[PDB]
């Protein structure tokens, strides 16, 4: 539905619109230096996103899977009431409480643990 | 004046008193910009406190003031000699208005 | 868990916004658009549903960016033009007008000016305005000769406000509050995204938002807080008000030489009758627009109260009057007749005196002044009025009457009138989620 | 430092006009509002108006509109307070009060105006 | 054969020289600001290419199969008539009109289907 | 152990600090132009390294193996006396003379081969 097209749509319907805004994340002297610094900021942020995705145990775009359970303190709800009754904006508004340590453990216990025994069970 | 103030308060040093700057429902309870001033006799007024339930820098902690709904109050702790001056209540409601004035006496006669 | 890449996430943030302009006439690097990239030929405007965003046009940081950008662009376009440091010189200046008050406001000053060869000096004359010179103790001199360095805007460039689109870079999207009844703060029922904004004319004006956006079919009185008188009250019209701004004096431009390679364009004799500029506004249409705006103002102050309009209280000439540009020079209309009505409960055109002022120190940067060159011939322009920068006078113990006066001065209010319904949000396509999947070992 | 030096005392006849200067020093001149406060000897405290030094925006009091006129000169960094149509009750000492916060604050022009000047006493008496 | 070496060579032979130019796609005041602008352009263009290559569902390099049918109309030829008859230059010249729809369709119809039922088949 | 933290750590433990410097590699007017130049240089170097990882047969982080043979010219020695007798510092100091040719070999002899037979076996 275009850039941010399914912003308010339910997540189940929003599971197929990852592509449009994955694609539109690159968009292809004073008063001209603004263009240069803006594009440098854009490319640097895109690399933040890609490096965060890659360093995690996914290396896969728009979707991945993992081996870490769900901490019982992060918005403990059911599948239906999270995947059908709510939209991404309200969810990431009510989930920004631990996102930092969510990513911290999702990288530690995955890249240096799960990928650690990946290295080991390929090294054995 | 839109603000009504007590004429004078009397007492000794050391205890604690309150200066009630009562007003209207549109001035003290309406907003939260009530302030208090300190004017020495023959000297330009100084800001003795920032606002209701708010203390600024350059003044001692002895000035504790707030607003009790329609009656703003200034409570001065640790009464001493330097406090001997005239205190003006200052609130905020559109065009600026000033209190009539609150005289006070310390370590002296009423 | 499971992370998704490309999750529809935005957060309030600030970033540098580049531009985009129409390809439709270079005119030697027009002030607005010289190096601006071409606009998007087809502006895809994407609408959204189930979307609610906390808009705040007064805490918006876009307006600060555009204000600083306009300052820098003006300084940059003004930098390479002619310096006017040799104009600081004793002006032997005399009145022009024989009959009493046939027109001051026109000063014939004869002075000295160094020619191409430094050895020789030339005696030249020019027609200055009263607001441009002050008397020294008759001998006059330029008003900004002791506080700044006068710099003539090189007349190859124009002062046309060209429509400008500020388009956010990659990873940043601009949200448009497309709902009709928009107050200025709070949730927006109809939030829609776009690459960037409509054509913004960066006009410079006070007390009247000339050539503004009038899409608001309702007169929405805006301000960061109604109860605060000292904060300007923003008004945006729905029906445009036509204005006939003219400079009937026919000026001829004399290229007085301040070489080597420098030219000082001074006004020659006014070929024709000596007149003063008049800014006409239709009395009727202005009346009904004031009626609409007061009907909407009564929704912010009581149910039925006296609303009084009066001329500007006081201050600088750029605030007490209507500053703007018509066809290449700056001048002011006191608009003392457009604000004189008092309304309690419920064919011609009003004419306003308008005073020319070539030398201008707009934006109050003392570090640099400016000298607007004369424009040859009669200047005529028609603009449309879409808003009022009104300020509320202080009330009283019993404020049954509330008087509204024009304000402005701070140009940020001029820019907020065009960026009220826009805001930038950065995208965070990274986000975890709970799933039943499981990566293999 | 912050010092608001005013002019010396002046003696005036009712029906004349009085002007007073209040120079500012040691801070950014075009970012702080300046409240003008008048004090008759022995009675309460009242208000003239506040000047925004940027572009000279002013706002007077309801009971002083038509009499007071306030201007400023950014170059020399001083303030002007001109009062005309003097009355016998206008005999007072006038105070110029610099505000505490920058003009862009939420409630900047209605703040506590921490800084005050020395004050100029003007005597308007029918006596000569 | 070096950067852009086997440009005129047959596509079957051109498949063996892809990496020599994939390697050289990064190449490691006024009149010097040109260097900065050029390097920013190069790095942003390479990241655009990588974003396209990853969003298409492979994220691999020099080879990318998929699950989207190539209708005969676009080809109008056979295996030998494409991989031997012409080189990549005139092939692109004769196909440089559908690449937008080609890219969009092979990206959407591949990803938002194969990845979704891949998550589904791992959801059981 | 922070950026470049376990540099002195032997590879037995230094193999587990790779994610740290992978995460901090890109570290999330004059006197300000240096900031822009430094950030664009960091972006360019990071993407050059990622490209080298990409044109190689790894497509991943912290680990990848391959089928290209090892050369005695490259510090001929047994596993124990290269993984327990030295660290990467001295070893690199003694192998930083073959880096170009080792990269070229482990690139072409498998990416130009093993992906090709991979496509060929998927072509059956
Ligand atoms: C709001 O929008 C109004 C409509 O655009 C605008 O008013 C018109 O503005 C244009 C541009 O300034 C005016 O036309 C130019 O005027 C200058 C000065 O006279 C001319 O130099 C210029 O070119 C010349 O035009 C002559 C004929 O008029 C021609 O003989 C010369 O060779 C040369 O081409 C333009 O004519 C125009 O007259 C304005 N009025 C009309 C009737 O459209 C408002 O200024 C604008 N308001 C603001 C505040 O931006
Ligand atoms: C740069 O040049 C400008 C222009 O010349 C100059 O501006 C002038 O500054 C002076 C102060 O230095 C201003 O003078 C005052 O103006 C006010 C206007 O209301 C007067 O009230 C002042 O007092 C006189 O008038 C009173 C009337 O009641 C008398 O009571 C009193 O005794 C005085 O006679 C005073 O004249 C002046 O108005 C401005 N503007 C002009 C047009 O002159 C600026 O100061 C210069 N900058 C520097 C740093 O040199
Ligand atoms: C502003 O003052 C200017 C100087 O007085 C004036 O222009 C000058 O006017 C005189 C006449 O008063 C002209 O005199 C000459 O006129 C013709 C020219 O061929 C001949 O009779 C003689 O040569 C005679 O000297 C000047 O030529 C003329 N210009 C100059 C350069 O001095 C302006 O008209 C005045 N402007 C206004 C609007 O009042
Ligand atoms: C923005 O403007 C608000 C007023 O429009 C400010 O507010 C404060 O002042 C108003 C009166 O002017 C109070 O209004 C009423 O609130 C309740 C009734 O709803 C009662 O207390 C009473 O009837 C009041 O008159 C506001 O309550 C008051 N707010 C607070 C928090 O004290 C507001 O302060 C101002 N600024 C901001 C930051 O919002
Ligand atoms: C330009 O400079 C010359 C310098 O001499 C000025 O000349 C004098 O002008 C006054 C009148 O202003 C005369 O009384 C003198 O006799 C002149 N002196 C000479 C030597 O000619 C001249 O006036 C200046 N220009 C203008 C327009 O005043
Ligand atoms: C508002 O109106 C008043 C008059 O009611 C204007 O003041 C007069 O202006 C004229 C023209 O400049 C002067 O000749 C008078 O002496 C002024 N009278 C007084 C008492 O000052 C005032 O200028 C108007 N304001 C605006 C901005 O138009
Ligand atoms: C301004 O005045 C000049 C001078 O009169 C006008 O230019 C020409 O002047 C000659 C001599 O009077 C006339 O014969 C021409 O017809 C004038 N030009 C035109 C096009 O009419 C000039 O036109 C005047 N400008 C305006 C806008 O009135
Ligand atoms: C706009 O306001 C000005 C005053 O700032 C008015 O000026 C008039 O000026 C003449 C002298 O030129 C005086 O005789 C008048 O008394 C002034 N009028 C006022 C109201 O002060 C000007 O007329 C006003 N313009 C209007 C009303 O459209
Ligand atoms: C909005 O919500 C409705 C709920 O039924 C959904 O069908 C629709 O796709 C959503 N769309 C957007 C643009 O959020
Ligand atoms: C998850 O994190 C929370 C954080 O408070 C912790 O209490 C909990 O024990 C962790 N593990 C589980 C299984 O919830
Ligand atoms: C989660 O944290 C964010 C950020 O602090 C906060 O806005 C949100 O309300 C929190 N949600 C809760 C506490 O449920
Ligand atoms: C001449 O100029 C002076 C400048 O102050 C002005 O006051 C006067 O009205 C003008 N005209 C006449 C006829 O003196
Ligand atoms: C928001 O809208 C309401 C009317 O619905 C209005 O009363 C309020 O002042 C608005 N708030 C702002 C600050 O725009
Ligand atoms: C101003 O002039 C234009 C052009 O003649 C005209 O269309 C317009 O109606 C005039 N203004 C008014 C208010 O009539
Ligand atoms: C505006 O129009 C009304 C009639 O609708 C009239 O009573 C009023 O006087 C008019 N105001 C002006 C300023 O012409
Ligand atoms: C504005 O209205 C007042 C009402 O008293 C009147 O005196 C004044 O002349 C009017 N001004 C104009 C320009 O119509
Ligand atoms: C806005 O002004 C222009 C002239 O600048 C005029 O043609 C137009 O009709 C006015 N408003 C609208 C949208 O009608
Ligand atoms: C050019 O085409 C001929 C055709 O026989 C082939 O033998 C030769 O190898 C080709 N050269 C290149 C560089 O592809
Ligand atoms: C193949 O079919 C799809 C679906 O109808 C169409 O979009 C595409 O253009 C076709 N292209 C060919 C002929 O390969
Ligand atoms: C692309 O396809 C269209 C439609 O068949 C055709 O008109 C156009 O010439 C083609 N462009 C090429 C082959 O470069
Ligand atoms: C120091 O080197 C020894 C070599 O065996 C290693 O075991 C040890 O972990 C190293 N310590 C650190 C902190 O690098
Ligand atoms: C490895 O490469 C070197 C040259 O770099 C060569 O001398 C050597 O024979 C090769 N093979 C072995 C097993 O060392
Ligand atoms: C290059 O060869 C010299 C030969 O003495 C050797 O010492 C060095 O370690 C080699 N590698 C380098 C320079 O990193």
């Amino acid at each position: 539905l275009g850039f941010l097209g399914a912003a308010g749509s339910t997540m189940g319907a929003a599971s197929m619109t990852l592509t449009v805004q994955a694609r539109n994340l690159l968009s292809g002297t004073v008063w001209g230096i603004k263009q240069l610094q803006a594009r440098v900021l854009a490319v640097e942020r895109y690399l933040r996103d890609q490096q965060l995705l890659g360093i995690w145990g996914c290396s896969g775009k728009l979707i991945c899977c993992t081996n870490v359970p769900w901490n019982s303190s992060w918005s403990n709800r059911n599948l239906s009431e999270i995947w059908d009754n709510m939209t991404w904006l309200q969810w990431d508004k009510e989930i920004s409480n631990y996102t930092q340590i969510i990513y911290g453990l999702l990288e530690e216990s995955q890249n240096q643990q799960e990928k650690n025994e990946q290295d080991l069970l390929a090294l054995d | 004046s839109a603000l009504t103030q007590p004429a004078s308060v009397s007492g000794s040093p050391g205890q604690s008193i309150t200066i009630s700057c009562t007003g209207s429902s549109r001035d003290v309870g309406g907003f939260d910009l009530v302030s208090w001033y300190q004017q020495h006799p023959g000297k330009a007024p100084k800001l003795m406190i920032y606002e209701v339930s708010k203390r600024p820098s350059g003044v001692s902690n002895r000035f504790s003031a707030s607003k009790s709904g329609n009656t703003a109050s200034l409570t001065i702790s640790g009464l001493q000699a330097e406090d001997e001056a005239d205190y003006y209540c200052y609130s905020y409601a559109d065009g600026v208005a000033f209190g009539g004035g609150t005289k006070l006496t310390v370590l002296g006669q009423p | 868990v499971t992370v998704y890449y490309g999750v529809p996430v935005w957060k309030d943030a600030e970033t540098t916004l580049f531009c985009a302009s129409d390809a439709k006439t270079e005119k030697h690097n027009v002030w607005a658009t010289h190096a601006c990239v071409p606009t998007d030929p087809n502006p895809q405007e994407i609408h959204l549903e189930n979307v609610t965003e906390e808009f705040n046009m007064w805490k918006n940081n876009m307006v600060e960016q555009m204000h600083t950008d306009i300052i820098s662009l003006w300084d940059q376009s003004l930098k390479p033009c002619v310096k006017l440091t040799p104009l600081c010189v004793t002006l032997q200046c005399t009145n022009v007008t024989n009959n009493i008050t046939d027109d001051g406001e026109l000063k014939n000053c004869s002075f000295n000016m160094t020619t191409e060869l430094r050895d020789k000096k030339q005696k030249v004359y020019s027609l200055f305005y009263r607001l441009d010179v002050v008397q020294i103790n008759k001998e006059y001199r330029l008003i900004n000769c002791n506080t700044s360095a006068i710099t003539q805007a090189c007349p190859k460039v124009s002062f046309e406000p060209i429509p400008i689109h500020y388009c956010a870079p990659a990873g940043f999207a601009i949200l448009k509050c497309k709902d009709k009844k928009f107050n200025g703060t709070g949730p927006c029922p109809s939030v829609s995204t776009v690459q960037c904004t409509h054509g913004i004319k960066p006009v410079v004006s006070t007390q009247l938002l000339l050539n503004g956006s009038l899409a608001e079919e309702e007169v929405m009185i805006r301000s960061e807080n109604i109860t605060n008188n000292a904060k300007n009250i923003l008004v945006q019209f729905n029906t445009p008000v036509q204005i006939n701004c003219t400079r009937p004096n026919n000026n001829t431009r004399k290229s007085i030489r301040i070489g080597p390679g420098q030219a000082f364009y001074a006004t020659g004799d006014i070929i024709g009758d000596i007149r003063q500029a008049h800014c006409n506004v239709s009395k009727a249409t202005w009346n009904e627009t004031l009626g609409k705006v007061v009907k909407q103002l009564r929704k912010h102050f009581g149910n039925n109260t006296i609303i009084r309009f009066a001329n500007s209280s006081g201050g600088d000439l750029e605030v007490t009057t209507h500053s703007f540009n018509c066809g290449g020079e700056f001048f002011y209309c006191n608009t003392s007749g457009l604000f004189n009505s008092t309304w309690i409960s419920n064919n011609d055109s009003i004419t306003l005196p308008c005073r020319i002022k070539q030398i201008i120190n707009m934006w109050q940067r003392i570090g640099q002044a400016m000298y607007a060159p004369p424009i040859q011939g009669v200047i005529r322009c028609v603009s449309n009025i879409t808003g009022l920068i009104l300020t509320r006078d202080g009330g009283s113990t019993n404020s049954t009457t509330e008087t509204f006066r024009p304000g402005g001065g701070d140009m940020r209010d001029n820019w907020r009138s065009e960026l009220y319904k826009y805001k930038v949000v950065k995208i965070e396509p990274l986000g975890v989620a709970p799933t039943r999947c499981k990566r293999r070992v | 430092q912050v010092q608001l030096v005013q002019s010396g005392a002046q003696v005036k006849k009712p029906g004349a006009s009085v002007t007073v200067s209040c120079t500012a020093s040691g801070y950014t001149f075009t970012g702080y509002h300046m409240h003008w406060v008048r004090q008759a000897p022995g009675q309460g405290l009242e208000w003239m108006g506040w000047i925004n030094p940027f572009r000279g925006a002013v706002k007077y009091a309801q009971k002083f509109r038509g009499r007071v006129s306030m201007t400023r000169d950014t170059s020399i960094e001083i303030f002007y307070m001109e009062l005309s149509r003097l009355r016998s009750d206008d005999t007072a000492v006038y105070y110029c009060a610099r505000e505490m916060f920058d003009s862009s604050a939420d409630w900047s022009p209605w703040r506590g105006m921490v800084a005050w000047g020395q004050g100029t006493l003007v005597t308007v008496s029918s006596a000569s």
